[PDB]
């Protein structure tokens, strides 16, 4: 949706209502492993967003502070 | 590995009279419980004769129990 | 125990995006050069999703995936590349040597005249 | 399917499949007859038991040019010498090997990795009108790829 | 409640029931073809080689079974092979491959 | 291509794999044709009051999945078959009380369906209406999974007879739909396929179909038509109650097992506690000259279990070839990890079979059901019912039961090798009566082989057969030298043949068997 | 042709035109006309056509071994009808070779020729044991010869061929 | 009781028990016939007598697949190669050994600890319909676990 910084709780939310609105877990309830899987992918995506922020910083000479750029 | 109770005296509780009964009703379970929609139950005892008359269908998932 | 996970193949072992950039620059120069020490082979239909699949079959290593990606100029593996395109691969040890030089003493790069 | 094969490869010979010796690699197959004089040996070294030794095999095979000598004798010996000969200059210095072949015996005892260390035979057998050989007895010396354990060996037979 | 299965989901957590565990591991090995798995496309069953050969070319069948067994062994050295059996069916349309690690005797219906 | 995987097979050619579901079972094996067992049990699926040659390939399939041990007393047979089929096959017979009913679906003239359920064994009839009907016979109440049928038209025959294809499938609770058959059939009486396969409805149902049987009006079959019906499920099926089984059903099973002309070397209790059933099985064992593996109720302590044998009433010279066991313990369920109690009969039979067939020529029945060569069980988490109570060896051996203990390696071991022979004679051992049973069976086989032959050569043939049988026996080592050479010397065999009339060759034969030292004693002494 | 003439004595027509033993083409720069469109296997086999795909090695492979026989009978395969064609052609050749010969030895000659032909067939492996031993046992061949008049030797011969599993299926199962 | 055994293990062969060779370990037993060509040797080293050497044994045994080849030949050779093959990678690095077997001769002469140092035979003997061997002659070379003393040796016979 947006490039605004998200929050890990927000990502966990969006994941959980996506899961519950999806019917496959409805037919297969009892996946408490997807809980910490969602946690782990949440930190993964958080690191990815940090990388994206670094990409924005390096995409502009004003924002980039590297001698090379 | 045993749990129990102590019957105190004086101002700390009171002792039940000798011969009086103390019934202990323990709500027990298996810990975390997973209940997926799409199953049928088998009521028994007073509802054993009701099992064929009443069907119990799992429609709302039941999960998020706790363990030790 | 003493253990550290790493692997001495990644072209991105160099943390500088710009340095990685000119690296891919000259490897593209060589790849789309018509040098004879390059491979001569076309495209396979299933390479759309898996360009490195050919790298696995002819070399057993997936390190050539970025090589073929820059060779084909693909935007995404969802899209496909035309079957029959001329594809060229240099000997892997040559890339290993150039990157070894570039990450120990990749200073002059272009041409050394005299000390 | 499989690559080219030589010897009595097809069933047209009308011979029992069990008694056939087979060697197979990624690009070549040779099929022959289990001839007399075969032997094998496994041993170890000590002085206090130090260690073991890889398996050894001495297989003499007889080949007959019943119908097609070119595929049954000439092609067979060519494949055999190709396999034993170390190909270490095939313009692929990144991985050149002397190559190892897999052996099937009695259609049920399989040696996944064995090295053809020695080959010999005689060329004095009579020939055909074209000149291809009618008969030969090629003796082979084979080595295991390692000193295989009991758990490795005993559980590999049928 | 709903139980689970073993086909690419779970037999058991780790190798407690040894032989059925190895059979399970080999099962997710054999249920996958070339080009259907990342990293090692050659990983998995090699039906794309041994699909539809003539059932009576015993030389090619023995060659392909030998090569497949050796490559799966070098792929997974943890599980060596004890018994492989190839048994034709009532019609020419049915073959069975029976693999046992000394006890498991798990069989799959193949076609050539 | 090789990338596609299907679920059901029609005209398209592809390789299929198992779907992603919640549960699955397997059963694979080859028949023994060496030595068989028989016994009555209650299971899932399978026709009631019916014999079933069960092997490793059908043990889990046609018998259904194992039931819950706390779900009635029907878990003893399933545990016994589970422990026995892993090594040996059998001819198990299954029956259920009349309370069970199987379902049926009727297609009228227009092909409209109607659902019904009838008690097993009841025969359905077709009146003026009810053009035809199809009832399920596998015994499943069509509740887990369910049976569905899809019917539509198809190509005609070479004679142009209109044909329709119908496919049967089982659908689980989670929605997995696995087909069982898909066949093209026609109403035509003489409906022949281009393969020459008959497409007649009843013949097809009886021959190729295996779960459903159809009844068709022979006068309305001509006027009958077809319709398009998809996924038709049977309703009203019920397995009934299996905790209580009538003695009438017990005796019906007994007599049908008696009448069953299938070879079985032994009979197994399968956990039944009906005294009348036990006695009937004992007399079957006696008059068929076989071995029996009866068991007593584990729930009773030793003091009353010792009299329980004559309480049951199987003590006597008639029940000399059978053995009765006791399992005063509780192990762990293989699935529900619960306290489960079941007998040692199946494993005892398995140990005897494997021991006897270790020898390859004829086998050796002189093997003792004691020691850890055979008596190793160690199921899981063994728990003694009465840890303080201990068996009494002398009263036990007098009672002719079989007692158990634990070996050094923790295995469960049966420390007895005696039958149910009241008298202390040599018949009271276990292997020796089996030795006579085996030799008698072989003699019967050879006599029947030589039977119905003209005279003058019969004596020579029988002598040669017995001599070679003696040779095999001395090779096996069962025939050993006499204990006392004073009377018969060291020559351990004798044979005579005489004649009465045109018939009645009277043959008499006596042999010296061996022993495995059932009388157990020892005394080391000192020297100082 | 190359598959059948791999065998040297008589050749084997029991070979399937599917798999990369023969169905390897890979001409150059293959381009699907309708990448989105995919063939329907069941309708294809009903229509008796032959469909194609790509193998793992990128070769072009014909994934069919059926003829244009409308009926689903055993003639609808590919190699088997070629097997009958080849055996019939050989029989015609031998009959013409022995043709125009005085009687009294013709029966013996035809029997010997057919027996040696059967020998070559069982060597080639095309002649295989019957599927159902209940009717004909494991003996897969039968022959008779009769006479009508001065001419018309009526010879009848039935044989059991083999197959290459055109019906393609499989099911692996679990143990947990 | 005892673990699995191979060869002519049962009395059903109807042969004299004395003439049977037997090897036994914790998990495997092999029984065969005392064939011709057997020999043994003991010696010492000197230059002044320095010391001795352990016992040595050379035992050729013939095996016949009279009734069940699977148990009499195939299983026998499998057990033999398992015993000779040093199992030093059986996931039990705390105690892996090449393993030694105990030998019984004539049912009265027992060697408690002997090492199967070498094995050989021929596979060219005729087979069955399935393909198991009918006959073989396996020669074995055996060593004592130590240089046994006279008091150790002389008092070990019957």
């Amino acid at each position: 949706m947006s490039k605004t910084t998200p929050t890990k709780d927000s990502i966990r939310a969006e994941f959980e209502e996506l899961v519950e609105k999806d019917s496959f877990w409805s037919k297969f309830v009892g996946s408490q492993f997807v809980s910490m899987l969602t946690l782990f992918i949440t930190q993964i995506v958080y690191r990815c967003f940090q990388y994206a922020d670094a990409a924005l910083a390096e995409g502009f000479i004003s924002t980039a502070t590297r001698r090379s750029s | 590995e045993q749990l129990g109770v102590r019957f105190g005296d004086g101002l700390i509780g009171q002792i039940p009279p000798e011969g009086s009964t103390i019934t202990l009703k323990v709500w027990c379970t298996n810990g975390d419980i997973t209940l997926v929609a799409g199953q049928n139950l088998t009521p028994v005892d007073s509802a054993a004769n009701l099992a064929n008359l009443i069907s119990v269908k799992t429609t709302t998932p039941i999960t998020a129990g706790t363990d030790a | 125990t003493r253990q550290y996970p790493l692997s001495r193949y990644d072209d991105r072992n160099i943390a500088d995006p710009i340095l990685r950039a000119e690296l891919r620059k000259e490897v593209m120069l060589m790849c789309e050069s018509n040098d004879k020490n390059l491979t001569i082979y076309y495209v396979l239909p299933d390479e759309q999703y898996r360009p490195d699949l050919l790298a696995y079959r002819m070399w057993g290593i997936a390190e050539l995936r970025w090589v073929v990606t820059l060779a084909a100029g693909l935007e995404d593996e969802s899209q496909g590349m035309t079957v029959g395109k001329k594809l060229k691969l240099p000997p892997a040890t040559w890339i290993r040597e150039m990157i070894r030089h570039f990450q120990y003493d990749g200073q002059v790069i272009g041409t050394l005249s005299i000390a | 399917m499989a690559p080219i094969a030589y010897g009595v490869y097809s069933q047209a010979d009308g011979v029992s499949p069990y008694l056939k010796v087979t060697l197979t690699n990624s690009q070549y197959q040779v099929t022959g007859y289990i001839s007399q004089g075969a032997a094998m040996n496994m041993a170890q070294n000590w002085e206090v038991w130090e260690g073991g030794t890889p398996p050894t095999f001495t297989l003499p095979v007889t080949f007959i040019a019943l119908n097609n000598p070119f595929i049954e004798v000439s092609g067979a010996i060519a494949a055999l010498t190709a396999m034993i000969s170390p190909e270490l200059k095939a313009a692929n210095v990144g991985g050149q090997i002397p190559e190892r072949v897999t052996l099937n015996i009695g259609r049920r005892i399989n040696i996944t990795d064995v090295a053809i260390q020695d080959l010999s035979f005689d060329l004095d057998a009579p020939r055909d009108s074209n000149g291809y050989f009618l008969k030969n007895t090629v003796n082979l010396q084979l080595t295991g790829s390692s000193i295989y354990n009991s758990s490795d060996i005993v559980r590999a037979f049928q | 409640i709903d139980p689970l299965l073993t086909l690419e989901l779970s037999g058991v957590k780790t190798y407690e029931s040894q032989e059925e565990a190895w059979g399970a591991r080999l099962y997710e090995w054999l249920n996958t073809y070339q080009g259907e798995v990342y990293g090692d496309p050659s990983w998995g069953n090699v039906l794309p080689q041994f699909k539809h050969e003539p059932t009576n070319l015993s030389h090619v069948q023995i060659a392909v079974e030998a090569m497949l067994l050796q490559k799966l062994t070098v792929d997974l050295p943890d599980i060596p092979i004890s018994g492989l059996s190839v048994a034709e069916g009532d019609a020419f349309d049915k073959l069975k491959i029976s693999i046992r690690i000394r006890d498991i005797t798990i069989t799959q219906d193949v076609v050539l | 291509s090789q990338y596609s995987i299907q679920q059901s097979l029609g005209n398209a050619s592809g390789v299929a794999v198992s779907p992603i579901n919640a549960d699955a079972t397997l059963s694979t094996g080859v028949a023994l044709n060496s030595s068989l067992w028989a016994g009555i049990g209650v299971f899932a699926r399978g026709k009631p009051f019916t014999v079933l040659a069960v092997t490793e390939s059908n043990y889990e399939d046609v018998l259904g999945e194992p039931l819950k041990p706390s779900s009635g007393s029907q878990f003893e047979p399933i545990r016994h078959v589970y422990e026995a089929i892993q090594q040996t096959s059998g001819y198990v017979v299954r029956a259920v009380p009349d309370d069970a009913k199987f379902p049926i679906i009727m297609f009228d003239e227009s092909g409209e369906p109607a659902y019904s359920a009838l008690p097993y064994g009841s025969e359905i009839e077709l009146d003026s209406g009810e053009a035809f009907a199809i009832y399920v016979d596998d015994g499943d109440p069509c509740i887990s999974p369910t049976r569905e049928l899809t019917i539509e038209t198809a190509t005609a025959d070479s004679a142009g007879n209109e044909r329709f294809l119908l496919k049967l499938t089982q659908t689980t609770s989670l929605g997995v739909v696995t087909t069982l058959e898909t066949h093209t059939v026609s109403l035509a009486e003489e409906a022949k396929d281009d393969m020459g396969r008959l497409c007649y409805l009843p013949t097809a149902l009886e021959a190729r179909s295996k779960y459903l049987r159809a009844v068709v009006n022979e006068e309305l079959i001509s006027t009958a038509k077809v319709t398009n019906k998809k996924s038709l499920a049977f309703t009203g099926g019920t397995n009934g109650d299996q905790s209580k089984i009538s003695t009438a059903a017990y005796l019906r099973a007994v007599k049908v097992l008696n009448n069953a002309p299938y070879m079985y070397t032994a009979v197994l209790g399968l956990g039944c506690y009906d005294n009348a059933a036990i006695t009937a099985l004992g007399k079957i064992c006696a008059d068929r000259l076989i071995d029996g593996f009866f068991d007593v109720k584990p729930t009773l302590t030793y003091a009353e279990a010792l009299p329980a044998v004559e309480d049951t009433g199987l003590l006597g010279t008639d029940y000399v070839s059978c053995s009765v066991y006791h399992y005063p313990f509780s192990c762990k369920d293989k699935w529900t990890q619960s306290r489960v109690v079941f007998g040692l009969s199946g494993v005892a039979y398995a140990a005897k079979a494997r021991g006897v067939k270790k020898n390859s020529d004829v086998g050796g029945w002189h093997y003792s059901p004691a020691g850890e060569e055979r008596a190793v069980i160690a199921r899981a988490s063994i728990q003694p019912l009465y840890p303080e109570d201990t068996p009494d060896e002398e009263a036990m051996v007098k009672g002719r039961l079989n007692k158990v203990s634990v070996g050094t390696s923790g295995q469960m071991i049966i420390d007895d090798a005696l039958t149910c022979c009241t008298q202390d004679n040599y018949l009271h051992f276990q292997h020796v009566p089996s030795l006579m049973n085996a030799i008698s069976r072989f003699f019967v086989q050879l006599a029947r082989q030589m039977k119905h032959s003209p005279d003058g050569i019969t004596a020579a043939g029988l002598t040669k057969g017995m001599t070679k049988l003696l040779d095999r026996f001395v090779a096996s080592g069962a025939l050993v030298a006499p204990r006392d050479p004073d009377a018969d010397g060291t020559e351990p065999y004798v044979l005579k043949v005489t004649q009465a009339e045109f018939d009645k060759w009277e043959v008499v034969w006596a042999c010296c068997p061996t022993g495995v030292a059932r009388r157990i004693q020892g005394v080391p002494l000192l020297i100082k």
